[PDB]
């Protein structure tokens, strides 16, 4: 019932998914030939049908509970629900000229899914995570800072 | 002059280290000793050659094994380097992300003709009339060329070397307002046209260059 | 190639040299005079 | 001062930051030329002044806090300045009220207390700065 | 020429105290959160 | 201009970051005597 | 053609916006004739004319000279005020004192 | 007239005992002599501004950072020799490929910034 | 510039200054193609050196 999805070869796949989503995002450059774009939108339709197949299949082998617990799983239906949105925009009667270029840095946040097994460069981004307060206090204090010397310098040189 | 004068002596120390390397070799007959007879080795085969000439630059590499000091330097340097690496695959990464959506966002953009009066390649031909230090009564005939920048975002790799003379805080500037004016795929700036575009730029040199670099720095002094 | 490797290269032993004079002297850099201090051995010695 | 718990400081608080945004939506144009926004902010500067000359006088009914020495001597100076405008260099004491985005931190401790430690963090630094002045000074001569 | 120079303080003055405040705020969250992983690190060692 | 240069900021740089370093430093040792990285710890040893 | 030319010397225009516009006036006087009449006007929020000539005259190589000279002048300053451009540039179309 | 005025009271055999009193010693023949020399030049010249310096870091915060700091550096002479080292392969390398790029007073690559020669 | 059967011209440049100046001459031509044939007469100009 489980034990399939948490094999060794689900695991490379989903890392060679992963990887085949990065080529095809990396693989765009200014003047790219037609045929280059026809085999990138191929790719991200298969990719995408990949993905939320996956995706299912884990919902009803895991259990639904279990994935707003870890700010993993959520982010992931996240990234899912932008690039199917992406998709039914581009085929539907919106032409969303802006939008192409946004949707992309969208779906690419995929190399998350495989950053996150690090578990020793983990404690780091836990420490920074926990001191999140004090982020904010030194980081308002400096945009306050930067405020207002802005507006000192516009009294002066404006 | 100077080069023959240096050619006759670079035959001595040649003759000077293959006799080291023999009689090193007879009484012990590691990648060290290696290192010791390619510097000799390549020598040899002198006397393309610009490849050899500037692989013979190897000389001083090998004094680290005749010096103890130098060479716990040198171990430590690596051990040090050895420890980094998680920061510098997480810096890596993080930048050919913002590489790709630098790709994505200004890709062929920043072109430009050279007048600032033609805005597509169609029309920026021929010849045209430079005013020079903008005095109208000292014009010059220049030719006009559709120019790229020269760090552009045209590809990845093109990003990805933009981005990091961005890191290096060195004429970052000049880039932020070049993708200021980024107005299509194919036509040419507009002055301040969105300059709500440098989020971009403030948010990579505030992730990579002021948090993830000092982070680098702060571990190295853990 | 030389030149991005020259300038990471030399950025990293340029800290490595910061950081390797700072720890040389990391005792006179957490000193904490509130208890005690080699100044008052300097004046012991004036004194003497 | 039985009511001013809660509400006071939080209007404060907001004042404060309406003057910033009042102040960021500015448009400084050359040789003294102007338009319509600023013509309205000239009199949102003007009802801004009242209040907060209002709140200072009735703060006294005070010096030795420094934030206070801060917001009525900005005070008096807007004061000041609108008196001489109207009874009229001009316009060059107008940068002081660069200050009101300052006193912000006074109603937040959490960046005051920041703020604090990182001004307490200057003591030992202060030795460096002498000697920079000091290579500064002799590179000068020496030049 | 004439006294248009003294404005020259607001740039050094930008530029020292504005330094100053970047060198305490990205600094801090690199020798905070950095030591206290390490530690978390070592602790965690133990354990396992 | 070159001695300047080396003396004017590469010594200052590393005077100023070794006195911030230490000075970081020395609250962490402050720090400690309370226990907040026990908290941290505390806090990491029942997530797993 | 009775040209009118309405030149801004608000505040904002100083600057490389002022030179140009000078040059642009020059340029613009280069494709008049005998046949035509011109003036030349500035407003900051105030309207009056750059020149002595206080009406359109018959802009031939001498009056074309001095409204040359004249525009080479202004300067920049004060706030802008289209209401008292426009009122004074159609005033001075409705004169009929003169030939025009 | 304070330099003999010290040494009468301090004795000429003990001025060297004390490194800052020898600091003094040197300074003032280099005055007396371009004081002649006025009415090579500029050596002396920029040799007296020393003194600031010398009777000025006479501190105890200041003279001892730089004092550790300077021992600190002398005690770790091989990371220097690391970046010498950097330095010296980068500039040969640097001298055999871009050494023969014209200088033009209108680029980059000029009169002042060249890898013609190796300093 | 439209409410008033006038032009719009930007000259972000003195480069722009030359053709800008001179394309005004085309609005004020519309009522003479208008006219027809009787706005096709020979008129000669002044005194000038070729
Ligand atoms: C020993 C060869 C490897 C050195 C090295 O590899 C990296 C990979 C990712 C990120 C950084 C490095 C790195 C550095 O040592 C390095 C790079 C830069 I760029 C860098 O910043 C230089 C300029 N600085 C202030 C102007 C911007 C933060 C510093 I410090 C250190
Ligand atoms: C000339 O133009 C003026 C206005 O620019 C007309 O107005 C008269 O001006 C003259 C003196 O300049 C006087 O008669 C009056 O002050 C104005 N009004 C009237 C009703 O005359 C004037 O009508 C025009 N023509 C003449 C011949 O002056
Ligand atoms: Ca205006």
């Amino acid at each position: 019932c489980r034990a399939a999805v948490k094999s060794v070869t689900f695991y490379w796949l989903v890392i060679v998914l992963v990887f085949l989503n990065t080529l095809t995002i990396s693989s765009e450059h200014y003047n790219q030939p037609d045929w280059l774009t026809q085999i990138q939108d191929i790719a991200n339709k298969v990719l995408l049908a990949l993905f939320t197949c996956e995706m299912l299949v884990k919902m009803y082998s895991l259990g639904l509970q279990a994935y707003f617990v870890s700010l993993f799983n959520r982010f992931d239906c996240f990234v899912v629900c932008g690039g199917i949105t992406e998709t039914i925009l581009v085929e539907l009667e919106i032409m969303s000229p802006l939008g192409i270029s946004v949707f992309r840095c969208v779906r690419l946040l995929r190399i998350f899914k495989v950053t996150r097994h690090w578990t020793s460069l983990s404690n780091l981004v836990a420490s920074l995570l926990n001191s999140m307060k004090s982020i904010a206090s030194l980081l308002l204090l400096l945009f306050l800072f930067i405020i207002i010397f802005s507006l000192l310098g516009m009294q002066l040189f404006g | 002059f100077r080069n023959t004068i240096l050619g006759y002596f670079d035959y001595a120390f040649t003759a000077i280290f293959t006799v080291e390397i023999l009689l090193k070799m007879t009484t012990f007959g590691n990648y060290f000793n290696l290192l010791d007879m390619l510097v000799v080795g390549v020598s040899l085969v002198s006397f393309v050659v610009k490849i050899l000439r500037v692989l013979r630059v190897l000389r001083p590499l090998r004094a680290i094994n005749r010096a103890k000091g130098l060479k716990h330097v040198v171990q430590c340097v690596f051990v040090a380097i050895r420890t980094i690496g998680n920061i510098m695959i997480v810096t890596t990464l993080l930048q050919f992300m913002f590489a790709c959506i630098g790709v994505q966002l200004f890709k062929g953009k920043f072109y430009r003709c050279t007048d600032e009066a033609k805005s597509n390649p169609e029309e920026c031909r021929g010849l045209f009339i430079l005013y020079k230090d903008g005095d109208v009564d000292s014009p010059v005939v220049r030719e006009r060329i559709w120019q790229n920048s020269d760090f552009n975002f045209d590809n990845v790799l093109s990003a990805m070397m933009a981005l990091f003379t961005v890191s290096t805080f060195e004429g970052w500037p000049a880039l932020l307002y070049k993708a200021i004016d980024s107005n299509g795929e194919n036509i040419g700036p507009i002055y301040n046209h969105r300059v709500e575009i440098s989020i971009f730029f403030i948010i990579y040199i505030i992730i990579v260059a002021f948090f993830m670099m000092n982070i680098f720095v702060g571990f190295v002094i853990v | 190639v030389y030149f991005i490797s020259f300038y990471m290269l030399c950025a990293f032993l340029i800290i490595n040299l910061f950081v390797a004079v700072i720890m040389d002297n990391f005792d006179y850099l957490t000193r904490d005079w509130s208890i005690l201090g080699p100044h008052h051995l300097d004046e012991f010695k004036r004194i003497w | 001062s039985i009511v001013e718990w809660k509400p006071f400081d939080i209007f404060i608080l907001l004042a404060i930051f309406a003057n910033c945004v009042a102040l960021a939506i500015y448009i400084p144009f050359p040789e003294d030329d102007s338009n319509s926004t600023n013509h309205n902010l000239e009199k949102v500067e003007y009802a801004f002044l009242i209040i907060f000359t209002v709140e200072t006088f009735l703060k006294i009914i005070y010096v030795r806090n420094g934030w206070n020495l801060l917001d009525f001597v900005i005070v008096i100076v807007g004061l000041f300045s609108v008196i001489l405008e109207q009874l009229t260099d001009v316009k060059a004491l107008r940068a002081f009220r660069v200050l009101r985005p300052l006193r912000l931190v006074s109603g937040v401790p959490s960046l005051q207390v920041v703020l604090n430690s990182i001004i307490k963090a200057m003591v030992p630094l202060l030795h460096i700065a002498l000697l920079v002045l000091f290579v500064i000074i002799i590179y000068a001569i020496i030049g | 020429s004439s006294s248009g120079m003294i404005v020259c303080i607001y740039f050094i003055i930008l530029f020292i105290c504005g330094n100053y405040i970047l060198l305490n705020v990205f600094l801090a969250i690199a020798v905070d959160n950095l030591a206290d992983a390490e530690s978390l690190n070592t602790a965690q060692k133990e354990e396992a | 201009f070159v001695s300047l240069v080396i003396f004017g900021s590469f010594f200052v740089l590393n005077l100023v970051l070794g006195v911030l370093s230490g000075e970081f430093s020395k609250e962490r040792e402050k720090a400690k005597a309370r226990g907040d990285f026990q908290k941290l710890r505390e806090k990491q040893q029942l997530e797993e | 053609k009775d040209m009118l030319i309405l030149v801004d010397v608000s505040g904002s225009v100083s600057g490389l916006t002022l030179k140009l516009i000078r040059t642009s006036v020059s340029e613009m006087l280069e494709t008049l004739s005998d046949d035509d009449f011109v003036n030349v006007a500035s407003f900051n929020s105030n309207a009056q004319d750059v020149s002595c000539f206080q009406h359109l005259v018959q802009a031939n190589v001498r009056n074309k000279k001095v409204l040359k000279d004249a525009v080479n002048n202004i300067t920049a300053k004060g706030i802008t005020d289209y209401k008292k451009g426009f009122s004074f540039a159609f005033e001075q179309l409705l004169n009929y004192n003169v030939s025009r | 007239v304070e330099m003999v005025l010290k040494v009468i009271a301090f004795k000429p055999k003990g001025y060297f005992s004390d490194a800052w009193n020898t600091f003094d010693s040197l300074i003032v023949i280099g005055s007396i002599i371009d004081v002649a020399l006025s009415e090579s030049i500029t050596f002396f010249r920029l040799f007296r501004v020393m003194r600031l310096v010398k009777l000025l870091s006479r501190g105890e915060g200041i003279r001892t950072l730089l004092w550790t700091f300077i021992k600190s550096f002398q005690a770790l002479p091989y990371v220097a020799l690391l970046i010498a080292m950097l330095f010296f392969i980068y500039a040969v390398i640097g001298m055999q490929m871009f050494g023969k790029v014209a200088m033009r007073d209108n680029n980059q690559i000029n009169r002042n910034n060249n890898f013609q020669t190796f300093p | 510039a439209c409410e008033n059967k006038g032009y719009y011209y930007e000259i972000p440049s003195i480069g722009a200054i030359r053709i800008n100046t001179q394309e005004y001459l085309d609005v004020l031509g519309r009522p003479m193609v208008l006219a027809g044939d009787k706005a096709k007469q020979v008129q000669w100009t002044n005194v000038y050196l070729d």
